[PDB]
């Protein structure tokens, strides 16, 4: 079966394969080449799990194919879950709910992560007998008693009316493994450990059983809450923000709002009540930013709670969106000031032949030498990306044919089928006036 | 349905088992290198393997781009989404540009869900407790089931409840000839009206009497669902049936699309795969086609790129008939099919000819069939020969024009005489053009 | 804790909207929006044509006695 | 009135074929705010902290000789839509 | 009397004027001339009339003055009321509150109309009593002036009735199969003389005939009708309002879907119509690029279109196009053109605007005034008749003569005596 | 606590006679502008101005926000101060002029006396009175009361689920009823009750208390343009249908202008004046800035910092008007500029010494001696941002000082604007646009 994660562009990334001291591998995670630019991605990586300096900016530039993406996907996959990694493109900055300032707010506290940390008594056990009794007729005072089993416990507990009350909402019985959280009564059925009675109909085909858990009842747990500063922010601002979560349609945050957050989680920071973990905004194709998101960017990032910038673009000297001056990569040069840059080099033909390799490997595609040399020639002169699509339209031809590993020939009638950009150019200027707007 | 449209003849890609196509096969008449292209972009499809591949259709406008794209959404069925969208579709009023392009893209991943639902249908004749010799306590009565007897048109069935069900049966106010039903999956009694036997003509209610169910009491099935992401999105962004002070407000409010979370969608996403690892739901990962890919802007083609990239996303198919165009959005950039070349990179191109005499004389024949039209040989021709001239559009739109003068004339074909007729009332853009051109002080601007 | 904004106006201010019914027509007569979801096409179509009422049949139920009493019940 | 949603309309029972249509995982996958409200308790209540500095109640407004049908319909207004949305606003109630 | 439809630049026109044949007559239902256009929409008139092919463009196009307008009237005459004709500017679709191609969207659904056919029982007659015991049950009197019955009611029968608060002398309906009340009036009595009558009250005759009866309802809705009225718990309030936002497609495609089941039950039928934009050269590349898919559908109309420009601009673009119409949507449309008018034709348009005007000219005046109109303008001697009407009314004449006609001529400049004189004062007007 | 562009920045560096050390308070040049920006402050102290603005003018790196950070530390914590970029005026919610009008009032801050009523104690007795009264008897460890209390604060007791026996909390002032829990004496009666216990209030069952509120003028507007303090269904409503900002009207600036006028006359409150900060201000448009003209002029509006580093450029709104600092002259005429200069190498060295020891890094003299020559090309931001990675190598390998090897290696992994520059000339055929 096939889950909704299939193989993308940069499936077979799984981190920037450094070693200890930073030092690149050849071919590692999926990462082959780009050992400047993977070296200076991973001490980027550091001084981000470090979390001490906020507002770092770092601009991967270079050539289109050169792995750009590739490399920030690696960081992404490197630091793993627990840090906030949001990724957006230039163009989604430009919406007609929020101005684009509030939009980069909004991207930059994505990026930030509060969590708490705090201890809970908590009750797990198996459901013996349960037994409530109510009044017939009228309102009552219902009086029960539960008891409740480990392996090498048993206590009958006393229930109180709201405690009835939450039993009788979850419909717990005998048998079921239920957890109660002392404080706020809630009560959690995680399965059955024994079937209910045959002679029953109507019941349903029962599922597998779970076994009783061990020690004590009452344990004592450490419960954690993670939270973005965006969600804070969105939480806070009006009565239904927490449906504007996942509907969007926050609006524009008011400014008093964010001050005060600011000011709240800066006070859990010195009371230990919660610590901050700083992550990463990721900007691709930043050149579709105008100046006047780059100003906010400029003054943006001068803030404590800002997360390390990360940007990409394969842009050279180039009009800034919004104005008419020309700028290296697109961008102002009070912002290039403060960035570091990360150059990305062209791949060789062994680059070229191991990604390949990588790729057909992801894509569970079996290629002859002989194909392997032809595609890695035609990545060279038309693309990599080309040669990477050739890739599964090659594997597609050939078990189309009943065959099993992918020849010359496959490649071939592929390079037939599917052109680049550089034929469907001159077939393009081979019909110039039949097509409409030249 | 029953309304012929253009592409009404496109039943598929006229593809041999090996992949070739063949001349004119499933209402399609060359573009044999397009077809085969197609085809393994029809496998790739299939495969589901692979994410946010795209494919460019590129070549002179009239040359089957759509009626290509048209033949995959054929080949692949009504089980695979099929999602079309033109290029003009992203500026709306509500959402940014790149919101739009994500719900199309989310349109295009499918997800079939299976379920058994198991129901016991009947007319409680028999509502029964079973009390135990011993009594727990020693005083009072104490029940162990509730034995419900369930009628129906072919059977009668007794059923021995958990007596927790006493409760529900109250609350229902279930009484004897009533029609109820119990779900298997969740123990719960539904009280569906009072049986239609005992009510007379001289009653007045409306929704309380039912008729006695047909079959057995035990009904169970196989319920298959087709859902998309989006529909999930957007049933949880703005979400219906609530009694809360909020659903009252969605109610009342006029409904507009709102830009859904990263949160909300990756929610749907881990819900997704629970379902897909429980068995209930199988990924069906469809087809986004987006005409007219040029009248994108800059902004929507960069956002493509990252869309692209993800591992969520469907195959996109796009097509283009420009040439050097500039690029929207941007102030004199030209790119060679109004698509920057940062997105040609990542797309692979297929290329459509333009169709010769013999073709396009094919394709007019069947159009002509599937119009309901009965076309002579020398009418074929002198069309054909019109369709040399002007284009191959104009020639296919002359058929009806054509029948319905030679069935006011009370011929049950077309004839040459009719083709010429109906070639002089109405102008191509050429001749139009002409015309413009030689009174061009006499036209407006 | 604020206390509100009071507003202070000329009485006279809230009544520059206000027009006495001996000086204005009935725009009832002219409500579309407010028959839908009350009023159906039978009402109009079917039903009122045949069993509007005419001056002669009000001047007759006017004019003629009180009908007489509605008859109890018989088991019958 | 649910149109073209993976939640059903409420068939009858199973012999209008509405019911053998929906699936019930399909339903699970649609949580309405009040399963928002229960599944964001715990942030509810330990995220949600943010005060306006000042709160007033709406401006008045005050006239010697108003109308006296103004005020009372007004209050008859408001009455009526109390009885009805405040028990729909109990739910956001730790919000507030 | 003077009713709200008055005598505008087209109310002459009755049709195409055609035989059985489809062949112009050169004066027939207010046309003149133009008759290879004329033709030309008569066949497009036989192919909407048809209905079997969708998605048809033509586009209609002349100089200014021509008769493209005039042909399309004449369509619209030609084609019954039952068949939808949605004519819009192109102007239109430029809507602060939805985006182009949903207006275009919308304007496509307005053209299809669908037919609805629905039979319900009812029960129809007079509240003689209402009698409630305690509210579990109780019992309805209905009477007719042929018949009297009594009902057992039911819980959800007498809440419905006292929430309607449904009394005596009321005559209502209700259905029986969804049990809904609704109240056609009361019954007179002689102590019903009220005074004061509410707004909604008023008095109907007894039902005669049965207690049970059929209601058979037939209307025609459009697809739009019917999208908006799904847009949301109350939709049928933007059909009067206009606010309707952009309908999800999800919503138009089970409204499609449904519509398809109501055409295969018999419960509902098809009308394809046609969509008239006329002067589509202020579209903009966009709606044009919408236009070339949007009519590919198997539910779009035929779309007629009409412009006057030459070789122009594409708004929205810097290219020059034949009529301002981008050249592959010109590929799938069908080009009528219309030929300037002669002295003949102009005479004869000038009879029937007389004619329909009710003035009466001399032939001299006749003559005057088509010199004037192709000197000038159609347009401007159109409009010169009823001014010189208004001068000859002035005089206490009957007969509009060659005075009056030189009079209006001399008091009302057309485009180009008014040109020249501003070309004499060009430094007195504001920015030339 | 994370290390920011400016946690090193902490005052002026100003001696007493207000001229400026040399190196003081995290500042090392800029002596000119930094008795300027103590003049300033002189000025925002005395709370006798209105509407003077001040624009920081010089290249970029030259520590303009800087010494607007120092202004604000100079002033303190109670003084406001507003930070706004010039992009932030562009809003799809208001009008340019509404948001720079908001930023104005955000700037006067007003520090009022407040007298809280509070009931707070066990619950006794809950006895509804017939629209239904409550009658609420009160217990603490001190006392016992009754109290007769409005029908609404009877609905917040239901909502709150408040029972025989719970603690609760009133605020009389606001009708805020807050249920603490079930009283500590109960928490004994069962052993799994789903309720949080609480201990019986110590003080008395009536307090009052006296607290000073810092708010501002835009606080005062938003309270009474979108009134949320009547707690009835209107106001829910409000918030619900209409949550976006509004374009408060001058009428409403006026009442409440009117209503601290009384405050402070009553004895109650105080003014303070405060700051606004606009950083880049050139990326305000024209309208913009014939707006902040009779903004300025107000003599209700606060001391206005504007920052700049452009030169002779376009104005944003107009087609090819060309002003000094990207600012219509008009505006310049009401504006004192501070003019901030290019530091000179041994002041680069100082500040990336300042720097490395803010961000707790050691850094040998050999190494700060080649970071400040990489800063004499390229720029000074550059050579401060080669510090954390220098470290980082540098712990990498074992030493807890960076010496220059690290810097080296450092600069060669990360280049510079004017590196990429050249880079991008050398190759503009391969490089996109
Ligand atoms: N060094 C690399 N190692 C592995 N895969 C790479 C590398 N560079 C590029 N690729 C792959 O080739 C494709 C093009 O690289 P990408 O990063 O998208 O280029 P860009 O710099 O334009 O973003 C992607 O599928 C990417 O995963
Ligand atoms: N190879 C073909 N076989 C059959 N019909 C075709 C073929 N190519 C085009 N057509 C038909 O001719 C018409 C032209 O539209 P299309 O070719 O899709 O234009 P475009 O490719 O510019 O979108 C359509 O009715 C299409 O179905
Ligand atoms: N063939 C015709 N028969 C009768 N009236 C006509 C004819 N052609 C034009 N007219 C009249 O002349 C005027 C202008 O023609 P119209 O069709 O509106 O111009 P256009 O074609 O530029 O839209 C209208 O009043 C129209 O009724
Ligand atoms: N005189 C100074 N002393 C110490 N640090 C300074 C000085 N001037 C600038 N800086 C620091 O150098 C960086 C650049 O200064 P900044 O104020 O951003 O310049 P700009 O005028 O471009 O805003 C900031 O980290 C700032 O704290
Ligand atoms: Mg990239
Ligand atoms: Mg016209």
């Amino acid at each position: 079966v096939t889950r909704i994660e299939r193989i993308g562009a940069h499936s077979h990334i799984r981190g920037l394969g450094l070693d200890d001291a930073l030092e690149p591998r050849q071919a590692s995670q999926g990462m082959v080449g780009q050992l400047a630019a993977r070296r200076a991605a991973g001490v980027v990586l550091e001084m981000i799990r470090e979390g001490k300096i906020a507002g770092r900016a770092v601009l991967i530039a270079g050539q289109p194919g050169t792995g750009k993406t590739a490399i920030a996907m690696g960081m992404a996959q490197a630091l793993g879950p627990d840090t906030p990694f949001t990724a957006i493109a230039g163009s989604e900055i430009f919406s007609l709910e929020m101005s684009k300032t509030e939009a980069l707010t909004q991207a930059f506290r994505r990026s930030i992560g509060v969590r708490i940390k705090e201890e809970t008594e908590i009750i797990e056990g198996e459901v013996v007998e349960i037994q409530i009794d109510r009044p017939a007729t009228g309102t009552g005072s219902k009086v029960g008693k539960l008891t409740l089993k480990t392996t090498e416990m048993e206590t009958i507990y006393d229930l109180g009316t709201k405690m009835i009350e939450s039993l009788t909402k979850d419909k717990v019985q005998a048998g079921d493994v239920i957890t109660i959280d002392k404080a706020t009564g809630k009560i959690s059925k995680l399965g059955r450990s024994f079937t209910r009675a045959r002679d029953y109909d109507a019941m349903g085909s029962q599922t597998k059983f779970v076994q009783c858990p061990d020690g004590e009842l009452q344990k004592r747990k450490e419960v954690v809450h993670t939270v973005s500063l965006h969600e804070i922010d969105v939480i806070n601002s009006r009565t239904q923000g927490f449906l504007a979560l996942f509907s969007g349609d926050t609006g524009e945050i008011k400014s008093e709002v964010r001050e005060q957050i600011n000011a709240k989680v800066a006070e859990w920071r010195e009371e230990g009540k919660a610590e901050i973990i700083p992550g990463v905004l990721f900007i691709d194709e930043v050149h579709m930013l105008d100046i006047e998101s780059f100003s906010f960017l400029n003054r943006a990032l001068e803030s404590d709670m800002a997360p390390v910038l990360i940007m990409a673009t394969n842009r050279g000297i180039t009009r800034i969106r919004g104005t008419s001056y020309q700028s290296p990569h697109g961008i102002p040069i009070d912002l290039l000031d403060r960035l570091l840059i990360v150059s990305t080099t062209p791949y060789s033909e062994k680059d070229t032949k191991q990604i390949l390799r990588i790729r057909c490997e992801e894509e569970d595609v079996e290629m002859s030498e002989d194909a392997y040399t032809v595609l890695t020639r035609i990545g060279l002169e038309t693309s990599l990306r080309y040669a990477i699509q050739l890739i599964t339209a090659a594997s597609l031809v050939c078990r189309k044919r009943k065959g099993t590993e992918v020849q010359v020939d496959d490649i071939k009638r592929v390079y037939s089928l599917f052109l680049d950009e550089s034929r469907s150019t001159q077939y393009m200027k081979e019909y110039q006036d039949a097509f409409l707007f030249n | 349905t029953q309304r012929i449209a253009s592409h009404s003849h496109v039943k598929g890609l006229g593809l041999d088992e090996s992949g070739l196509a063949k001349q004119a096969a499933s209402g399609l008449v060359g573009q044999e290198n397009a077809r085969e292209a197609c085809g393994v972009i029809v496998e790739l499809i299939k495969s589901k393997k692979m994410a946010g591949r795209a494919v460019l259709l590129a070549g002179p406008p009239g040359t089957g781009k759509t009626a290509l794209a048209l033949a995959i959404a054929q080949e692949l069925g009504s089980k695979v989404p099929f999602c079309p969208m033109v290029g003009s579709e992203v500026y709306s009023t509500e959402i940014k540009k790149t919101e739009v392009l994500m719900e199309n893209f989310r349109r295009a991943i499918g997800l079939r869900i299976k379920e058994t639902k198991e129901v016991y249908e009947g007319e409680v004749t028999e509502l029964t407790p079973c009390e135990t010799e011993n009594p727990m306590g020693g005083y009072g009565k104490t029940i162990s089931h509730v034995i419900i007897g369930l009628k129906t048109a072919k059977g009668t069935k007794q059923l021995k409840l958990d007596p927790s069900i006493f409760e529900s049966l109250q609350k229902e106010r279930v009484e004897a000839g009533d029609v109820i039903y119990i779900e298997a999956n969740s123990g719960a009694v539904k009280r569906q009206g009072r049986c239609d036997t005992y009510a007379t003509e001289f009653d007045l209610e409306a929704e309380e009497y039912v008729p006695l169910p047909k079959g057995d009491v035990h009904k169970k099935k196989e319920i298959i669902q087709d859902v998309t992401l989006h529909d999930l999105d957007v049933a949880n962004a703005r979400p219906q049936g609530g009694q809360d002070i909020l659903s009252m407000m969605g109610q009342l409010m006029k409904p507009k699309k709102t830009e859904i979370t990263d949160k909300l969608r990756g929610e749907i996403n881990k819900v997704v795969n629970k379902y897909i690892d429980q068995g209930i739901a199988e990924l069906v990962p469809g087809v986004l086609f987006v005409d007219e890919v040029h009248m994108l802007d800059i902004e929507c083609f960069t956002y493509l790129h990252r869309a692209l990239e993800s591992s969520i996303a469907p195959i996109v198919i796009f097509a283009s008939n420009r040439g050097n165009c500039v690029i929207r959005g941007t102030e004199d950039i030209t790119s060679p099919h109004g698509i920057p070349l940062d997105l040609l990179d990542r797309v692979m191109i297929i290329r459509t000819m333009l169709y010769t005499p013999q073709e396009m004389k094919q394709i007019i024949k069947i159009r002509a069939q599937t119009e309901g039209i009965n076309i002579s040989e020398e009418a074929l021709n002198h069309l054909g020969e019109i369709g040399t001239k002007t284009t191959l559009r104009y020639s296919v739109q002359l058929l009806t024009p054509a029948n319905l003068l030679a069935k006011i004339n009370g011929k049950d074909s077309i004839e040459k005489e009719h083709v010429e007729e109906i070639s002089e009332l109405f102008y191509d853009a050429k001749s139009s053009a002409k015309i413009l051109a030689d009174q061009q002080d006499k036209y407006m601007k | 804790i604020t206390p509100g904004i009071c507003f202070s106006t000329a009485s006279l201010v809230l009544r520059a909207t206000d027009v006495h019914p001996l000086q204005r027509i009935d725009m009832g007569r002219f409500d579309l929006i407010g028959l839908e979801g009350r009023v159906s096409r039978y009402e109009a179509d079917t039903f009122l044509p045949r069993h509007r009422l005419s001056r002669r049949v009000l001047l007759e139920v006017a004019t003629a006695p009180d009908p007489p009493p509605r008859p109890k019940p018989v088991k019958m | 009135q649910p149109v073209a949603s993976p939640i059903g309309p409420r068939s009858p029972g199973p012999s209008h074929p509405t019911f053998w249509t929906y699936t019930e995982a399909a339903h699970r996958a649609v949580l309405f705010p009040q399963q928002r409200l229960d599944q964001l308790s715990e942030i509810i209540e330990r995220f949600i902290f943010v005060m306006p500095p000042v709160e007033a109640p709406p401006p008045s407004l005050h006239a010697c000789h108003p109308p006296p049908w103004l005020a009372p319909r007004q209050a008859a207004f408001q009455e009526q839509l109390a009885s009805e949305l405040w028990p729909r606003a109990r739910p956001l109630h730790r919000i507030v």
